[PDB]
């Protein structure tokens, strides 16, 4: 919760304190949590929340993987 | 394809705790669909729970370890 985007453009722009946005991904446990608390709802099947978890992490590793591409070209 | 077959034997294997979860989703279903109480219920998941904590206890488990070894046990 730094904002480190002020950061960045305060300390003379270096690339490596743009970095620690990274750090934000760690925003994923409420999205797991939420898994975890839907695989314990017995309305839905455990292994089609297996299933839609795989999905979710299918997705955002290929929106991760082109950000990633597309920074690697810049 | 050896790949994808060991990692699908590996996940259709499962393991006790979701043959339990399994065994303990279509019971919470059976005392949805017919609409029981609120302590009766917690009296038959209290039991599925004591049993399978207690189903490894068994004889049966070891039913090929020899005698005097058995015995001494008991």
């Amino acid at each position: 919760c730094f904002p480190w985007d002020l950061i960045y453009k305060a300390s003379g722009k270096h690339e490596l304190v743009r970095y620690l946005l990274w750090i934000r991904l760690f925003r994923v446990r409420k999205v797991v949590e939420f898994f975890q608390r839907l695989e314990k709802d017995t309305r839905i099947n455990y292994l089609f929340t297996r299933i839609l978890k795989l999905l979710f992490v299918e997705v955002y590793c290929t929106h991760t993987a082109a950000c990633i591409f597309y920074y690697l070209a810049t | 394809a050896y790949l994808i077959g060991n990692i699908t034997a590996l996940i259709v294997k499962g393991s006790n705790t979701e043959r339990f979860r399994d065994k303990m989703n279509d019971l919470i279903s059976f005392m949805n669909r017919k609409k029981l109480g609120r302590d009766l219920r917690s009296q038959i998941t209290g039991h599925v729970r004591l049993q399978y904590d207690s189903h490894y206890t068994d004889t049966v488990m070891l039913q090929d370890i020899p005698a005097s070894i058995r015995a001494k046990i008991a």
